[PDB]
């Protein structure tokens, strides 16, 4: 089996299209199964965003919940997780209008 | 890696707002120089190309500098080298436009 | 600034060679099911540079079609498509016809 | 050590060439067993044949009936003790 995959919503060769708007909530729904999996939200290109309060929140059953999203967050956000050496990555494409 | 058909993902990143090589004519300034010919007639610079994910957002430079590059000034008994400086971008960023 | 790019390289990096150009994808058919293509631009290898004189033009000596997967956001849960372009492998300075 | 008679210059020799005429790339050498390659960036490289393109140690490359392909920068290349030496030559025509 493939069981051992960190990411719940399988696939990601095409990112999930997420509608968003500036000033409001942004949820990058790359929810893992097991609570304690190290997930790092990126954003093409080289700027990783790290959890904390509002400006980034990590939730195992939900995902990265960004309060007051900006244009800085418009585009391809990648969620990464290394499990037994293998680097799994799930993709999410945002936009407006 | 991801098809003879360039995969989506590989297509997006490739065509994303970054600094890239663009051919540019010789600068008004070294177009005035007293020289029989200027070699080469163009210089390639690094400039914020690609595109943003919106009509609203424009790909602009957050890091930049002037490149001094020597141009050949064929002239006289002997040709010599002259210095051409112009705008070149290193860091780029997709930012909101102006009205 | 940095260092003065030596003439050799100024010339080297200014001759007729295949080089990456940003191709905005507005020119073609833009009606589909209503929406926008993603990305709304592509990068492709194309003959560029300047030739020795006005007499010579910089033309391709080898090219091909590039099929590139493009996502077209719209109604409803929108679908991913294809397009072909002209990529250049080798170039040369030919006299203008 | 250096194979080419003229010391290296950042400035290449200028040659006033013309199509259909004879072109000489006068990169003569100092020693007789040197394999000199005439290169032409991007990647064009003129291989001598004994007639149409003639190599000669006391003169250089001799090209009867020059073409448009020969307009631009031509670089004589030579490798001595691994050390690659090049002499650049810029050709141009009228107008």
């Amino acid at each position: 089996s493939d069981t051992g995959r960190p990411f719940v919503e399988m696939y990601s060769e095409i990112p999930e299209i997420i509608h968003m708007t500036e000033g409001r909530e942004l949820v990058i729904p790359c929810r893992v199964t097991s609570p304690n999996i190290t997930v790092t939200l990126k954003k093409f290109p080289l700027d990783t965003l790290i959890p904390d309060g509002k400006r980034i929140i990590w939730d195992s059953r939900k995902g990265f919940i960004i309060s007051n999203a900006t244009y800085k967050e418009i585009g391809l956000l990648t969620c990464e997780a290394t499990v037994n050496g293998h680097l799994y990555k799930t993709n999410y494409l945002t936009h407006r209008q | 890696h991801q098809r003879k058909v360039v995969s989506w993902i590989d297509v997006y990143t490739r065509a994303t707002c970054q600094p890239r090589e663009v051919v540019v004519p010789l600068t008004v300034e070294l177009m005035g120089t007293v020289a029989k010919q200027l070699v080469p007639s163009c210089v390639t610079v690094q400039r914020c190309g690609g595109c943003c994910p919106d009509d609203g957002l424009e790909c602009v430079p957050t890091g930049q500098h002037q490149v001094r590059m020597q141009i050949l000034m064929i002239r006289y008994p002997s040709s010599q080298l002259g210095e051409m400086s112009l705008e070149e971008h290193s860091q780029c960023e997709c930012r909101p436009k102006k009205k």
